[PDB]
RNA sequence: UGGCGAGAGACCGAUAGCGAACAAGUACAGUGAUGGAAAGAUGAAAAGAACUUUGAAAAGAGAGUGAAAAAGUACGUGAAAU
RNA sequence: UUCUGACGUGCAAAUCGAUCGUCGAAUUUGGGUAUAGGGGCGAAAGACUAAUCGAACCAUCUAGUAGCUGGUUCCUGCCGAA
RNA sequence: UGGUAGUAGCAAAUAUUCAAAUGAGAACUUUGAAGACUGAAGUGGGGAAAGGUUCCACGUCAACAGCAGUUGGACGUGGGU
RNA sequence: CAGGUCUCCAAGGUGAACAGCCUCUAGUUGAUAGAAUAAUGUAGAUAAGGGAAGUCGGCAAAAUAGAUCCGUAACUUCGGGA
RNA sequence: AUGUACAACGGGGUAUUGUAAGCAGUAGAGUAGCCUUGUUGUUACGAUCUGCUGAGAUUAAGCCUUUGUUGUCUGAUUUGU
């Protein structure tokens, strides 16, 4: 059929937006036949429309790299591209020299 | 304008009530010369300029 | 006259996607997958399978791999029927490394 | 950059509606109409506008009482009623 | 040369006559002042095509109404360019 | 700004692309409001004033006037220039 | 109304592919499977000015969507603030 | 109609950064297609040796460029020049 | 159109890059952990190095060659003094 309403009714009831619905082509009649929500409502329960979870974004390597970083590695001058009052200001570093001994 | 005053709703409800094209009944009756709807806005075509 | 013949093959993409534009390559695959089916059963119908679709796109439009395991049968079409009244579809299979292999009849049983 | 991309610019109005001749033609900043004159209390026409009298004299709308003038004068303007005579 | 009610013509006959023979100061254009069209005529009468067949449908082909569809509601005669 | 690139019966009655000015203040801008035609406004280019400006648009005077340009509708006969 | 001419052309914005369903007819509709893009100074969510019903549903494919069309900000009928 | 039109929200990595580049939530996959891939174009490139000899003119490209450390002339309004 | 034919693969040669993946190692700057605390004392971490590895990958789309395997091989149209 024509199922532009009923992806966009089950992207409103499941609260996932219109990507990531699924509903399945076997029971395509079926999803003819379900026009309002409260249907939706239906044919969400029973597992004829699902939510089709998230594509992962792993922090994982981001994870490998800052435990590096807190090793003391990959902090060259190649991996170094702002100035030295950039990446940490000399007003921080004064600051954090004197709230200490006052 | 999603915020509007009364009277130019008031026209928008006149300018939506004349967008219909003639009755089907019309065009049997004596002496006809009214063939079609010679005043249809469209919103795509025409604005009406209130 | 029964011709429901089943067999596999090698298919060498690179000796065809070669020189193509990158942004062309894996629609012509699916192109020139079509024409070596209607070269060797003989059909003019052929039809893909969505696996074989997803084993053309696994590394996006610039690519295709070299060499692909295909497998063609040669079914009778039926049911208002077309043209023809046979169609071949093109399946893959699944092989560690395509470089080899020659051609099979696959038997059925 | 004096014509397309400067009548992209160009959402406003300077005109609304009349409340008298329903035109659109009420300015609004200088609080006149420009085409009856509204508010003030003549209606304004020229005789330089010889279309414009066309467009604006008696007779183009309704006469929803002159209409009946000059009827009510061929009877001498009665008063009263009629009486039954027969059949 | 305005309004109403009248009578007329060695006038115009729909590119003419008023801008307007028609839902004409209308459709429409312009911020606005303002500008402003085109467009009449099937037949006596819709009797405006029942019914069969081809096609998915528009339509065609038969059939039929009509003096006549070389009058079919893109409708009087229907030129020239093409 | 430059390419005097693209385009130049265009995507566009002035845009596209790269390059380039400036980027915290004489900055950029929405809305309201003030100033209007020989007037408005101008860090002045005769620039801008709704694609119109060494003087806007609209209507009327107005069929302005022209010693200047174009056209000026059937035949035959008799005479015939400068 | 022509010749021009079925020519000029319909080439900016990295980009589509396979199978099924509807159907007279799917490069373009719907679902699914891939592949990509905007990449949060977004091709995302709200709005002001402006438009006025375009919102939403059922049906239809003459005209419009400078290809197509069973799709549509179209057409027909209703509903809705 | 590849133009123009004011504003709010704001993720992860590199990175000084709201730069560019890649992904998550979200939204699209719309901008006529198919086949070949001649000339001449538009857009991007890369060139042996020489190096502006081209040309009105190094116009167009190329080359440098981030950070860290050293070193920084004439002139000067003594701030700069950098 | 039944052929020491042709095609799709596979094999061999030629060629291009350059030594794969995996497994192992009294190789490895050092760093910890332990114990009989050593005269390589070991276990773990450790870019890289060595060994199988002139390996692996590609090889015709406009390279060569082939007895291997699987197939294909008459569809339509016109023409006479």
């Amino acid at each position: 059929a024509n199922l532009r309403t009923q992806k966009r009714l089950a992207a409103s009831v499941v609260g996932v937006g219109k990507r990531k619905v699924w509903l399945d082509p076997n029971e395509t009649s079926e999803i003819a036949q379900a026009n309002s929500r409260n249907a939706i409502r239906k044919l969400v329960k029973n597992g004829t429309i699902v939510k089709k979870a998230v594509t992962v974004h792993s922090k994982s390597r981001t994870r490998a790299h800052a435990q590096s970083k807190r090793e003391g590695r990959h902090s060259g001058y190649g991996k170094r591209k702002g100035t030295r009052e950039a990446r940490l200001p000399s007003q921080v570093v004064w600051i954090r020299r004197l709230r200490v001994l006052r | 304008a999603a915020q509007k005053s009364f009277r130019i709703k008031q026209k928008m409800a006149k300018a939506k009530k004349q967008n219909r094209p003639l009755p089907q009944w019309i065009r049997l009756r004596t002496n006809n010369t009214i063939r079609y709807n010679a005043k249809r806005r469209n919103w795509r075509r025409t604005k009406m300029n209130i | 006259l029964k011709d429901v013949v089943t067999r596999e093959y090698t298919i060498n993409l690179h000796k065809r996607l070669h020189g193509v534009s990158f942004k062309k390559r894996a629609p012509r695959a699916v192109k020139e997958i079509k024409k070596f089916a209607k070269l060797h059963m003989g059909t003019d119908d052929v039809r893909l399978a969505p696996e074989l679709n997803q084993a053309i796109w696994k590394r996006g439009v610039k690519g295709v791999e070299y060499r692909l395991r295909l497998r063609i049968s040669r079914k009778r079409n039926e049911e208002e029927d077309a043209k023809n009244p046979l169609f071949s579809y093109v399946e893959p299979v699944l092989v560690a490394s395509a470089k080899g292999l020659q051609t099979v009849v696959v038997e059925e049983d | 950059g004096k014509g397309t991309p400067s009548f992209g610019k160009r959402h406003n109005k300077s005109h609304t509606l009349c409340n008298r001749c329903g035109r659109r033609s009420f300015h609004v900043q200088k609080k006149t109409c420009s085409s009856c004159g509204y508010p003030a209390a003549k209606t304004r026409s020229y005789n330089w506008g010889a279309k414009a009298k066309r467009r604006h004299t008696t007779g183009t709308g309704r006469m929803r009482y002159l209409k009946h003038v000059s009827r009510r004068f061929k009877n001498g303007f009665q008063t009263g009623s009629a009486s039954k005579a027969s059949a």
